Formats: C-alpha cells, structure tokens, sequence
C-alpha cells in the first residue's frame, strides 16, 4: 500500500520540501537519489528511490536547490483555473496511480489561507467523484482571509476522511517562548518535525498501525469529528514524556474533553514501564475524555532512526478544536455586514454551524440522537 | 546439445539426408556432414583432444530414427562411465533430438506464413481459411517452446547445478561417481523417461504426432492455392473463353469449405490431446513446474 | 556461536508472534479471497507461491532463515479455510533439541490466537471506509473497536514483549543446555497463562458477533443493529466479571474501560 | 547464417555507427578493426573482421571518426530517388548478399519520421520483398507534412517486414528528461544503441534457446498482421525484481488491453533456480494479463555479459496498446486532410493503416477469430 502526496500553493510546496528532506536523511538517501551504504520500510512514500510527489515560482526555488535530481489571491480564483486544467493535472495524478501497486491514500498538503486555498478545494471534490475508496488524509495549516479560510472549511467537512490541524498563530508563540525568533524558514522547520513523526509507525513496522487506516479509525468515531490536533514534547521515563504532552503548552492549539489519544515514543525506552504510566496517568486524572462512550488512551513505540534520546508525539481528538472555528465563523458575519448569487457562501455558513454544534454535542452525556 | 550453435547448423545440414529411407543410408557419409559442422559453427575452437573421440553412430525406418552421437570413451576415463552412463545418454539423446526436430519444423512453418501472406493478399476469399492455419500454429508453438524452456531451465541448468557443486568440492573419485551417477537418475527422472511414468510420455507422443500432420496438412492447402493464383496469373497477362473458366473459379471457391472442415476437426482434435496431457501431469514433484508452464494465463482449464 | 540460537529465535517471533507487520498487513491482502473458500477446497501450490511473494515484496527480505515458513492446514479449529491456517517451521539437527515439536505447537497455538484478533479489526476497520460517503451503528463500531485494539495493545506490548525481553536477557546467563531448555518453555508457559489461552471460552463467542455485525454492514436492518448492541455488551460484561474474580490478570480491567465506563 | 544491416538518413546512419560502437566494444574489436589480445560468436555479424553494413552528409562524419578503418524532406522524392539508383545500390546489396554463405535477414534502421530516409526505406523494403522471397525483414525503425511521410512508412511496413520494432523519440526525451536531466540526439541515441545491442544479445552467446532470428520472431508474432513490439530497459538484486521493475509502465518506451507475447533477456550472472519461482509469484500477483482467446505465456531466458566490458535484462513485448500511437498519425492524417497527379496512394494507405488499427482492436476480444 502506497501514499501518494500532493503539495499545493507555496505554504504546501515549503512544508513538503522540507518533510522530504527530513525522510531523506531519517533513511540513508541521498539528496542525489540515490541510496548511502552508512531495516526501514521504505516503499510506502519511495518508488524503486523516488517520492511519490505531485506537486503544483517556488518551484524554481526547488529545481536549484541541491535536490533537484529527487523529481491570485481570491478563493474563486483557485477554483475557477483548477477546472481549466482538469485534465492536465488529472493525467498526472492517474498515470501515478496505475503505476503504483495499490493505492492508499492522498496526503495532502496545502495552507487554507491564496490559490493553494481554491486550487485545494475543488481537488477535494474532484477525488471523491473518481476514486471513492480512497482516503484523503490533509495537513492543513491554520493563520478577505477570513472568506477563503471558511470556504475550504466547508470542502474539509465532508471531503476529506481525515485532517491535521496546524495554526501559525500558536506555533509563533513556541518560535517566540522557546526559541526566541523576534521567520517562516524556522517555524516550518516544527512543522516537518510534525509531519514526519506522524507517520513513523508506517515507514517502521511493530506490532499494529501498519497502515494509514489504522490510524485513522482508531481516533475519528463518527465521520463528521473528524478534525486533530498535535503535541510535541521534545524542544527520563515514559513518564515524563507522558505528562509534558497533555500540559496545554505544548499543543500547537492556541464542557471540554478528549475523544481518542494516540502516544507515539521514538525512544529505546524498555517496555515494561508503559503500562505503569497509563496506570498512573489514569489515577491523577490528567486528562478527562467524553462520558457517552468508551474512551481510551493508546500509546504506541518505535525505533529511531541509527543514521540520525527519547521523543515523543500525541494525536489527539479534543472538542477544543471548536474555538478555531469560530475565530473564523466570528470575524465572517463582521465582514458580512461591512463589505452571481453568493449563496455558496451562505450555504458554506450552514455546514459550518452544523459542525460546531456537533462538537459541543459531543461533551454531552446524551450525544446519542 | 548444451552448444545449441552447433546443433543448428547440423539439423540444417542432416536434413536432405535423413529424409530418406535407412536402407539408403550408410555411416561412412554423414562423418563428412558432421565434420563440416564443426568447422563452421563455434565448435572449432576447442581441444582437439575431445574432438577425436565425437562421431556418429547408426542405431538398428526413416533417417530421422536411427541418427544419433555416441562420444565413445576408453581408459582410465573410463572408469566414471561405465558403459551405462553411455547407455543412458542415448536413453535421453533421443528425447532431445525429438524434441529439437519438432521446433525446427514449428519455426519453418512460421516462416512460410511470413512468406505466404507476401504473395496472396490479394484473394479476400482465402483469408477466411488461412486464418485458421495462423491460429493453430501459434497455438501449436506455444506447447512447444514452452516444453523448450522446461527442459533448458528446470532440467539442464538445475540439475547440472547440483553436479558441479558435488565436484569441486568433492575429492576421493568415489565422490565423484556417486554425483555423476545420481545426476543421471534426475534427468530420467526430470524428463519423462521413467519406467512408471510410461503414460505420460506415450501421451506427449501423439502431441508430437499432431504437428507433423499439420505441416503435411498445411502444403496441401498452400500449395492448392498457388497453383489456383498461378494459371490467374497467366490466364490474363497474355490477353491483356472468358465463361469456361468462371466455372473453374467458381468450382475452386466451392472446395474451400471442404479444406475448412479438415483445419475445424484438426483442431478440436488437437485440443482434446493436450486438455487430457495436462490431466495426466496431477499425478513426481517437479513436473508441477511444467503445468504452470503451459497453463499460463490459463488459456486452457476455461 | 556456531549454529547461533539467540539470532534463530528472533527469526520465529517475526512471523509466529506477528512482530513483523509489512509481511501480514501484505499477505492478508493477497491471499484474502484464497482463504474464505472452505476447507479441502484451496491447493497449497496456490498459497505457497503467495508466502513466498509475500516475503520478497515485504521488509522481511533482509532475513536469512526466511527459508523455513511452511504452510500447515491444521484439521481442527482453535477449540473453515480461514481458521485452519497457520505457519509451520522446520530446523535441523543441533537446534532441534531446544525447538522440538513438542514445543513448537506451542508457538503454533498462541499464533492462531493473534491471527483470529488480527484478522476480525481488519475488516471491521475495512467497512469503515465503505459507510463514509442507519446513522445509530457508528457508536456501536466503537464499542467492538476499542475492544479488540485494547486487547491487541495489552497482548503485545505488556504480555509476550515483558516476556520476550526478560528471555532475551535470562539467556545470557546460561549455564547448561538443560536450562536453556528451561528459560524456554518458562517462557511460553507463561504467554499461554497470561493471556487468554487457558475455560474462558466467552471469548470466542464474543468474537462471533464482532465478525458477523461486519458482514450486515457489508449488505449494503434498523432492528437488527440494536439487536446485536444488546447481545455484545451483555456478552463483554461477563468477561469483567470473571476476568476481576482473581487473586498481569488484574490489569487488563484498566485496559478495557479507561473513563469508568462499564462500572454496572 | 549470417544478417546483414542497411543504414539509411541521417538518424539511421548515426543510430548504426553507435550500434556498431557499442558492438566493437563489446567484443575485443579495436576501432581500426583488428582484434585484441584482451567465445563470443561473432560470425553472424562480423565477417572475417569487418562488419556487413550497407550505408546510405554523415557519412564524411564517419570517415573523420576514429572508426574510418571499419568499412529533400519528402516521402516522394525520395522514392523516386530509389527507384533512380535502384541498380547501384542493388549491386552493393547482391555482391554483399551472395558473398555471405547462408543469409538469414535484412536488418533496417531507419526513422519513418520524414525525410528521404523514409521514402528510401520504402523503396528498399518493397524491392527487398520482390526479390528475396525467404529472407526475414526486420526494421528497427524510429517513430517521432511529417503525418503523410509516416503513414506512408506504416503503409508499407504492415505488409513486407515480417517484423517490427518501435522507439517513439518522444518517450525517449521523457526518459532523458526524468533520470538522465538533459534540460540532445547524442545522449538518446546513447539509449537507443543499448537497446539494440541487448536486443540481440542471445544470438552472439550461444544459449540452451534462441540460436536463430527465426527463435525470436515465431515465439512472439503469433499472426503475420500483428507484427509490432515495444521494448522495455529496466537497469538505468533477484531476477524477481527485475521482472516486477520490468512491467512497470514507466520504462516502457512506449508514449480493454491486454499482452500477446512476452519475452525476458537477462545478462547477469544470476541464480538460474529462482526464475520459475519468479514466474509463479508473477502469475499469483497478478501483474499482467493476456489474450482469452489463445494460450499466451511469457517466455524468459539468460545470457552472459561481455567479460572485457552487475545484473541487467531486457523485455520485448507484443501490446495492443500499440495502436494508440498510429491513431495520433490517422488523426492528424484526418486534420492534415481537411486543411492543405492522383494523390490516391495516400488514401490507400490510410485504408490499409485503418484495417491494421480495426484488426487491433479486434485482438483484445475473446472471439478474436473470426
Ligand atoms: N506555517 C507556514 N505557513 C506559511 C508559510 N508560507 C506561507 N504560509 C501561509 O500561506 C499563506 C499564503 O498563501 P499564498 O502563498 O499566498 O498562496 P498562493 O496564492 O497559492 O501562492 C499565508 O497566510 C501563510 O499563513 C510557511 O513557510 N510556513
Ligand atoms: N532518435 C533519434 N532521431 C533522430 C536522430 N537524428 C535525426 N533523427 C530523426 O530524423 C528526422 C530527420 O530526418 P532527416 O535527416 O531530415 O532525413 P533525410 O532528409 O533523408 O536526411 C527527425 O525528425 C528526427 O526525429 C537521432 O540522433 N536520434
């Protein structure tokens, strides 16, 4: 099973220029394609060594970049020129896919702040028309702009079986708190460190998650909450690594309760001491999940690489995510009372009152019906 | 026949002879045929030692029955042989010698048709019937340089791996005929020239059988057609009457579906020997690797 | 040294304890349709040629004693065609005398174990995708998915890995033969206890209605999801029942419910 | 038995003096043609050495090159600059024909592209076909006013070479663009020249198989109309990845559907044993499919690499997928046809290329007989 990504707009193309140059040297790759001598599954994101990559003027950025040998600004814009190369970007996207065994899924990358915002939108309608069994796992990333942030939004909900969130408002503050910036070259460099741990259980195979609908359908109950967000430690036992994640410092977020955790340690840490933690974890009552249904927490190890110390990365399903929301459902009517039939954007209004009210209906003991 | 450039330019040679009878057929020519041989092809350039000891023998009809190389050896050489490895080598010559013969025709009949479509592309109420000579080639080929590679690949160059790995590192000499001795009982075994597996090769025969009748059925329906295109040749270059000869055409477009039934039952005839020869292999273990050779894309099995 | 054991052992929990996950989540994807047809109906030649193209296209290629993975149909089912499966391994003389038969079978009946809760999560989370485009079944799915991955993680993580390190490490301090031979079947004595496979029998008709609720949703009614709502949660409060009645075996409770939930 | 080789227009000469680079290289031949101290039967295509080559601006180029000691732009013309000089060339031809002991083929390299090569080509193929009536033709010919020149090239090329291999210059640039990073005739006829010289490979190192043009033709070619391969160069390890890299669209040089006949060459020194394991894992994966009609399988065999020059292979295929490629030349025919003594030949042959293109896609059906 293969992952064929997409990068779009120049917030796409930056952060998947910089997650492949940290899978390139996390394997003993190259920049020149070709293998080091210096175990790792490899062949989900590299074809026998070529990535997977489709991308869409900082690609000349990339093409004089020492790898070169590895391959406007309204929403209606983006989603008026992508139907003018349907067909253009669509034979590039199926010779990929015949090609390759058996295809998985389509990571997508792309920024809902300009064409990346259109161009994104009408792909992820245009996928579920063609390939239905395929699924469309996104890292979107979070800042007129409130209009083109909430129009992908409604694409988002109903398309894609999957999204990451990651805000540059958040992440501003750890370039500011811990590292002391005052720069987009230095907080994509968090965001790639994001990216590439997410799927360090695919390109490392252990006991279970061997494939990307097992991470999926463990945290996404139902398919409309179907939004998660990360928390990153490293910037020692599994016990301190577990008790820094749920401190609200470190999500890159800026009643209330959790749905699903996934705990992802990339130490050599001996695992005998992992269900010590879970069961202290559970009797300080660090965290509080959903009281309707049977909520649980999972951790899950790994291997670093040798070519390359614990870390350590959560997933997680919180109902807090409803906040982002609003900031962009508030500052929409603000613009909707200052200034051929704008009912998309109406009808986009709807949809996204449904699903906020679909989370604070999950903190709820009566959520069923 | 491991050289194969060597024993092609022999079967091309041997062919004017062997066609005849035995009666007519005496030894002391053929030695002047199979000493051209070895001067033309790549066999020249080789220890004059071993070439002193390669001639023919004349087993005891037709020249393609009794043809066959013996390599006589005497000496201390002799002592890994033993006058049985040379009594199972031309236990198992003649299944080769067959097996070339029967490839040599399916590549001359394949290169008639490249030659015969050249001439009579003209006459769209013959590609009906000669549609039917295609098909049942291609589909005859196929049995044929399947069982080729069976025998290079899982017989020769598997079992012949086994030989020279007991070699090398053997020692002893006693080493030595134990690992040629068994190196002949798998080849008699591998190819089906067993004692027990007698139905099995009586079988394959009569596969055998069908290709020769098809390259005699085959001239018969060529040659009838350019005889017919040879008098129309003639029949208008020289006045450029006209109605004794429409009768003649038209009688010749009536024989046509007579030849269309031999190919139709020639056909489902072959089929019905070879559905019952792949029956015969689920009979020891080896020969599993052959069914999957001619069932690929399972033509066959529906 | 010579004929190495400890570099031999770890070839077997590969496969037999399912360590290595690019081979099964590989394997089971080609040999799917070629394991529902019964018993005395599938030819080996057919599932060997898919083994061994199971083991080249995977990252288990860099393994040197690959060579040795039999297929092996056992009769009876774990007291058909998909449950009458299961790996066989053949090794020579010297090492025969610490991985016999006798206690081989062994790593054959824990593997089945981990083949049947493998198998069952892979297609349920297979019809996860197929409802995603009547509306009161996705709460239940949750209620048989955080079983089955809340029993995958305690049976792999905090059983046989707990046991396989401490083996890895008993066996450094060997003495004689007739201890290795000891520090071994110590410990899958051990697996066998811990888990489940020693009798507790609910288990495997709690499985039943795991697998069958994915064959209703694969028919695409109302009064049948609610139906087996009734008749599986019935059927796991009897195993926190009698897995708490004890004197780790105790563990397992705060594995199954985390938020309090289940406290009747 | 003995092929002799005809080079003509400027891509065809500079694709057979490549050819003949590599294929001196290969064996120890110095440019000046003498022999090195430094097996391989080299009797076929060298003559005792000097190769049988037929050479038809460039030509000066060759004669400056080291390798001095080693010997308009439309369809009618150059037609009718063949049938002018028929005489002149055809001595050479038959002086170099009956001065060979057993002659088996007539290798032409040409580019049907446009020029006088392809006219020539033409000329020389139909003569070829009048005179010599048991001499195989193949053409290793060389796809791309152009639409008429080419179609005129199929027309002719359908019915007198008794085979045919096609190297589109378009998924050649692609490839050069992809793994070589080009941005140049120079660097894809570099390309071009190793698939040459692998394709006959089996016939200069004597093997169990394949001792004669004719056991590589009659395997494939099934019928006589369906007489066009595609090639396929993996090495740009067991035998298994090879042919699992082999099947890949993506080295295909080549711009429902299904095989008629597959064919593997692999050079390396491989185990010979797990070749029908490869086989078996192939057909259980599922990888490729073949005709319902006929039994079709894939046939596979080994060779040596030249010791004075690793594992390599090459795979010659029969698809149907071919016809695609003509389609593009009918239409633009068509869009050629409708914009500007007889001009009634051109019609013909767009009659006969619209029965081959209608015969293929009449292959891929299960009652293709009939
Ligand atoms: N995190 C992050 N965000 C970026 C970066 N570069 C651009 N962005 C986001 O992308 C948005 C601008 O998108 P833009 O480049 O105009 O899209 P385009 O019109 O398709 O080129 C901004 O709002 C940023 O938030 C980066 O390096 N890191
Ligand atoms: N692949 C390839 N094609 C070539 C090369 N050189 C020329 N050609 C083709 O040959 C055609 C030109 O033929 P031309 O020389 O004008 O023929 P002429 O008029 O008879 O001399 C062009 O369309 C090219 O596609 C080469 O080095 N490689």
């Amino acid at each position: 099973r293969e992952i064929i990504t997409l990068q779009l707009g120049q917030c796409g193309n930056q952060i998947g220029f910089e997650f492949w140059k940290q899978l390139c040297a996390e394997h003993g790759i190259s920049p020149e394609a070709i293998v080091e001598e210096f175990t790792d599954r490899k062949d989900v994101f590299f074809y026998q060594y070529i990535p997977r990559a489709v991308l869409l003027r900082v690609i000349h950025s990339i093409l004089n970049s020492p790898y070169a040998k590895l391959y406007g600004n309204n929403w209606a814009s983006g989603f008026s020129q992508g139907e003018k190369i349907h067909e253009d970007i669509f034979d590039i996207i199926d010779r990929e896919a015949d090609g390759s065994d058996s295809l998985e899924g389509f990571v997508l990358c792309h920024s809902i702040a300009g064409t990346g915002s259109g161009l994104g939108s009408y792909l992820l309608e245009r996928l579920n028309d063609r390939y239905p069994k395929k699924l469309v796992q996104t890292y979107s990333v979070f800042p007129v702009q409130p209009y083109n942030s909430l129009l992908t939004l409604k694409r988002l909900t109903q398309n894609a079986d999957c999204l990451v969130v990651l805000d540059n408002t958040a992440l501003n503050r750890i370039a500011t708190d811990r590292l002391h910036i005052q720069s987009f070259s230095q907080i994509n460099q968090l965001v790639s460190t994001i990216m590439s741990a997410s799927t360090t259980t695919l390109r490392y195979p252990g006991y279970m998650n061997n494939d990307l609908i097992g991470l999926i359908a463990s945290l996404i109950p139902t398919p409309r909450l179907h939004f998660l967000m990360t928390g990153y430690t490293p910037l020692t036992t599994v016990l301190d690594v577990m008790r820094r994640l749920l401190q609200p410092k470190n999500v890159m977020v800026s009643n209330h309760c959790y749905i699903a955790i996934l705990n992802i340690i990339q130490g050599e840490v001996d695992p005998t001491q992992v269900h010590k933690s879970l069961q202290r974890i559970r009797e300080r009552k660090l965290a509080n999940f959903i009281p309707w249904g049977p909520a649980s927490i999972q951790v899950a190890l790994s291997r670093k690489s040798p070519y390359l110390r614990v870390s350590g990365l959560m997933m997680a399903n919180h109902t807090s995510i409803s906040s982002l929301f609003e900031r962009t459902c508030r500052q929409y009517d603000k613009l909707r009372k200052r200034e051929d039939n704008f009912d998309e954007m109406d009808t986009s209004r709807e949809i996204v009152q449904q699903l906020i009210d679909e989370y604070h209906a999950a903190t709820r003991p009566d959520y069923i019906s | 026949l491991g050289q194969g450039d060597f024993i092609r330019h022999l079967m091309d040679l041997l062919k004017p002879e062997l066609v005849r009878p035995a009666t007519t057929l005496y030894q002391h020519n053929l030695t002047g045929i199979l000493e051209t041989a070895v001067r033309a092809t790549n066999a020249q350039f080789d220890s004059p030692e071993i070439l002193r000891r390669l001639d023919v023998r004349l087993l005891e009809d037709t020249g393609w029955d009794v043809f066959s190389l013996d390599y006589h050896v005497d000496g201390p050489i002799a002592t890994v042989f033993t006058r049985e490895c040379m009594s199972h080598y031309l236990r198992v010559f003649n299944f080769l010698w067959r097996a070339k013969r029967m490839e040599y025709i399916l590549t001359d009949i394949r290169k008639g048709h490249m030659c015969n479509a050249k001439l009579l592309r003209n006459m769209p109420e013959f590609s009906g019937v000669l549609h039917q000579c295609h098909i049942l080639a291609s589909e005859m080929v196929h049995f044929i340089h399947q069982m080729q590679y069976y025998i290079t690949f899982e017989v020769l160059e598997c079992s012949w791996d086994e030989l020279w790995n007991k070699v090398q590192q053997a020692q002893d000499l006693d080493h030595i005929i134990a690992a040629h001795e068994v190196f002949l009982d798998t080849i008699i075994s591998r190819c089906l020239l067993d004692s027990d597996s007698r139905a099995l090769l009586n079988q394959l025969r009569a596969v055998f059988d069908q290709i020769i009748e098809l390259q005699n059925a085959q001239d018969a329906i060529y040659r009838a057609a350019l005889e017919e295109l040879q008098r129309r040749l003639q029949f208008e270059e020289k006045k450029k009457e006209e109605e004794e000869e429409n009768k003649r055409i038209g009688e010749f477009k009536e024989s046509i579906p007579k030849m269309c039934s031999q190919l139709r039952i020639l056909t489902h005839f072959y089929q019905g020997i070879v559905q019952q020869f792949l029956v015969l292999l689920t009979t020891d273990e080896s020969l599993r690797f052959l069914s999957f050779r001619l069932d690929f894309n399972e033509h066959y099995k529906a | 040294e010579e004929k190495e054991l400890v570099a031999h052992l770890r070839s077997i929990k590969r496969y037999f304890l399912m360590d290595q996950g690019d081979f099964f989540v590989h394997f089971m994807d080609l040999a799917e349709e070629e394991l529902r047809k019964p018993v005395e109906d599938i030819t080996p030649p057919r599932l060997e040629a898919l083994l061994e193209l199971a083991l080249r296209m995977s990252t288990a290629n860099t393994d040197p004693f690959k060579d040795d993975l039999k297929i092996d149909l056992m009769p009876h089912d774990l007291i058909s065609g998909l449950e009458a499966f299961s790996f066989d391994y053949i090794v020579k003389w010297p090492l025969s005398l610490i991985i016999n038969r006798k206690a081989l079978t062994r790593y054959q009946m824990l593997f089945r174990h981990m083949f049947y809760c493998k198998h069952v999560e892979r297609q349920l989370c297979s019809v996860w995708i197929s409802n995603k485009t009547f509306a009161g079944a996705f709460t239940l799915r949750q209620r048989m998915l955080n079983f089955v991955q809340n029993i995958q993680y305690y049976m792999m993580f905090e059983v046989m890995e707990p046991t396989w390190h401490i083996l890895e490490k008993n066996l450094k301090s060997a003495s004689n033969i007739d201890d290795v031979l000891g520090h071994h079947t110590g410990f899958l004595d051990t697996c066998l206890k811990d888990c489940m496979l020693t009798l507790l029998k609910v288990f495997s008709k709690l499985m039943s209605v795991c697998v069958m609720f994915t064959n209703c949703m694969q028919k695409f009614f109302e009064a049948t999801i609610n139906k087996f709502d009734k008749n599986f949660s019935a059927h796991l409060l009897d195993l926190l029942a009698r897995l708490s009645i004890y004197s780790g075996m105790a563990s397992v409770i705060s594995r199954l419910d985390f938020n309090g939930f289940y406290t009747e």
